[PDB]
């Protein structure tokens, strides 16, 4: 059962320069023939590159001759794959896999665990939350929807909970989507029945990683 | 450089039916083909090699045939772990391309959706950014268009749709929209207003309101 | 070696099993690798396909010996052993008994390689997936191919054939190194030289 | 078992130059085999037996050679109607299996293949499945590739690519592919190209047509 520890998430700067590791669980390589495979967020798959460890060989896709490099590090069982020349869309999900060692037939079995790469031009910035009211409380007298949006935060993740986690049931989140200028933001609603309403307090909370911040809204009706 | 399709690309089936998959390719790839498995957020992984033979630990429910230039992976009992999205690799010769991908859903009853909105909040609007969110929740099939018409004038280039994925519990989907805009431009119209139309209604509900008074 | 009941490929075509320990020959010849099922019966003399072919070609005039018995439990771990490399591309057939190591990219094409893989230029070798479960005919097979040679040096392995107890004051038949004879064998008392 | 590998594929020669037929055996099979000639929509008859005698009524014409493992055969002067697929099977020991073959040919002149194609009719609207044919008139040599944008995506080969005969006055090939729809899948899309590539040909020509604007 051979492994693949991979590197950590690396947010980095349009023109600079990226290291992706694939270091082997278990030691050194053998007759391996790793090959690195990009995922742009909500797309198919794409084909890079292989390396041959042991044997000595590398080579890159056509579409990515001059930017790729890989090389390998048979001392201590590790490939790399260093990326230069980032571009605002090489942004995307990096995976190494062992295919054994050849070209045509078998195909990758192992994969790693996946390594975002983040590229833009922006500093962590805290995610401003601002709280969506339970507005127009008339559609159909026992159910209602209310949430909190964070907006402009910088970069993912920001995990989000309901009353300290203590509420599940009907609640969403959905996926961040990257604005114009550069920043993230995702909204997250909760359904309540409308008798709740007036008598049960929500405070959503937030937790910005890179960013260390824990707010906490606590979410109101339209105040008369 | 050869290119593989799958059709089709969407392929909603119920549970415990037979699933058909086409990876139609463009030049000879005999018998040199594999499809991959990949749940949402993680990493995909291997099903069938070479078009015939099945990975280790891979249930048996799954079979592979077809040679040449079209291939087919067929499932035969969808399990609920069975939905996913199915890549084809094709391994003839530099470089190895990959295919488009299917995501097989699951095959429901329609749902009528549910629709709200949200003004933007005072606290919001100490920014000169103002944004209005109206919300579609349980509903089904996917297929749903969202329209915005402040002041009854039909707005574009200026929304953001958000889909989440299919729930674990009724397999209904949730649907977002903001309308990010100015606040000179939150303060230079009447009313606004945010028009879904869905298969699963009979009239295109609209849900509306009117700013200041609330 | 015949007598063993584990060997599962104990055939060959030159000479005859009960007779292998009969003729003294010359510097026997021994091979070894290991290889799949399927292919076992191509290591045979005068076969073709993909081993045969790239690999180990054995001559037609052949007349040696071909062992193979199964060993998945020594050659198989899980996650397969990635160790048990074949050559599956060549220019050209290969001659019998013949090796080649060489590991120069392979052009398919009529396009220069430079030394690394591209369009129509596949790496020579490929590895074996032998994984702990695999049906019979993807299991190893550990392979000894021998050749008996007639060169013109005298011999230099004979047979451990047989040597039986003596009977003395009978006349009976009797060989002694070569030296074959009849009569009535008795103790001496001579006064032989050890040469 | 024994196998009989054959090369080459196709053996593209002309009229009246040497022809190398060969049949790499296996086994010892030194002089135990035959060729046969089979015309298309004939009866493959016999040509040599034994690896090295004739049939009656075979001119002198074909020559066959070899003996041990490796075998082959050698055609003086070939004739127009000695393009044929030629089989070699061994006749030594059980069972009597055959060779691959390979199909002979004329070598020409490269020449450019004209393309066509025909929407499907009212008529053919009637039914639940559309027809979409393409043409590939009078090209050399046989290797191409058909490809489909339709609504310029990546459409791949939903059709049965059929290939004629050579032909017997100039010796040129003609290509079809029956691009088949339902007909809802037919109003959804908007335009549908026919994209071929060849060696012949230096850029890929594409024709197409625009549905009911027609």
């Amino acid at each position: 059962e051979v492994q693949l520890v991979q590197s950590g998430a690396e947010v980095k700067k349009p023109g600079s320069s990226v290291k992706v590791s694939c270091k082997a669980s278990g030691g050194t390589f053998s007759n391996y023939g790793i090959s690195w495979v990009r995922q742009a967020p909500g797309q198919g798959l794409e084909w890079m590159g292989r390396i041959l460890p042991t044997f000595g060989t590398a080579n890159s896709a056509q579409k990515f001759q001059g930017r790729v490099t890989i090389t390998a590090d048979e001392s201590t069982g590790t490939a790399y794959m260093e990326l230069r020349s980032l571009r605002s869309e090489d942004t995307a999900v990096y995976y190494c896999a062992k295919e054994g060692l050849a070209f045509l037939g078998y195909g990758m079995d192992v994969w790693g665990q996946g390594t975002t790469v983040t590229v833009s031009s922006a500093s962590t910035k805290g995610p401003s939350v601002f709280p969506l009211a339970p507005s127009s409380k008339s559609t159909s007298g026992g159910t209602a929807a209310l949430g909190c949006l964070v907006k402009d935060y910088f970069p993912e993740p920001v995990t989000v909970s309901w009353n300290s986690g203590a509420l599940t049931s009907g609640v969403h989140t959905f996926p961040a989507v990257l604005q114009s200028s550069g920043l993230y933001s995702l909204s997250s609603v909760v359904t309540v029945p409308s008798s709740s309403l007036g008598t049960q307090t929500y405070i959503c909370n937030v937790n910005h990683k890179p960013s260390n911040t824990k707010v906490d809204k606590k979410v109101e009706p339209k105040s008369c | 450089e050869i290119v593989l399709t799958q059709s089709p690309g969407t392929l909603s089936l119920s549970p415990g039916e037979r699933a058909t998959l086409s990876c139609r390719a463009s030049q000879s790839v005999s018998s040199y083909l594999a499809w991959y498995q990949q749940k949402p957020g993680q990493a995909p992984r291997l099903l069938i090699y070479d078009a015939s033979n099945r990975a280790t630990g891979i249930p048996a429910r799954f079979i592979g045939s077809g040679s040449g230039t079209d291939f087919t992976l067929t499932i035969s009992s969808l399990e609920p772990e069975d939905f996913a999205v199915y890549f084809c690799q094709q391994r003839s010769n530099w470089p190895l391309t990959f295919g488009g991908g299917t995501k097989v859903e699951i095959k429901r009853t329609v749902a009528a959706p549910s629709v709200f909105i949200f003004p933007p909040s005072d606290e919001q609007l100490k920014s000169g950014t103002a944004s209005v969110v109206c919300l579609l929740n349980n509903f089904y099939p996917r297929e749903a268009k969202v329209q915005w018409k402040v002041d009854n004038a039909l707005q574009s280039g200026n929304s953001q749709e958000s889909v989440t994925e299919q729930d674990s519990k009724d397999s209904t989907y949730s649907l977002s929209s903001t309308l990010t805009l100015s606040k000179a431009d939150y303060e230079k119209h009447k009313v606004y207003a945010c028009e879904v139309t869905h298969q699963g209604l009979s009239s295109p509900v609209t849900k509306s309101f009117n700013r200041g008074e609330c | 070696l015949y007598n063993s009941a584990s060997f599962s490929t104990f055939k060959c075509y030159g000479v005859s099993p009960t007779k292998l320990n009969d003729l003294c020959f010359t510097n026997v010849y021994a091979d070894s690798f290991v290889i799949r099922g399927d292919e076992v019966r191509q290591i045979a003399p005068g076969q073709t396909g993909k081993i045969a072919d790239y690999n180990y070609k054995l001559p037609d005039d052949f007349t040696g010996c071909v062992i193979a018995w199964n060993s998945n439990n020594l050659d198989s771990k899980v996650g397969g052993n990635y160790n048990y490399l074949y050559r599956l591309f060549r220019k050209s057939n290969l001659k019998p008994f013949e090796r080649d190591i060489s590991t120069e990219i392979y052009q398919a094409g009529s396009t220069p390689c430079n030394g690394v893989e591209g369009f129509n230029c596949y790496f020579p070798l490929q590895s074996y997936g032998f994984q702990p479960t695999n049906g019979v005919g993807y299991q190893p097979y550990r392979v000894v191919v021998l050749s008996f040679e007639l060169l013109h040096a005298p011999a230099t392995v004979c047979g451990p054939k047989k040597s039986t107890n003596l009977v003395k004051n009978k006349c009976v038949n009797f060989n002694f190194n070569g030296l074959t004879g009849t009569g009535v064998l008795t103790e001496s008392n001579k006064k032989f030289l050890p040469f």
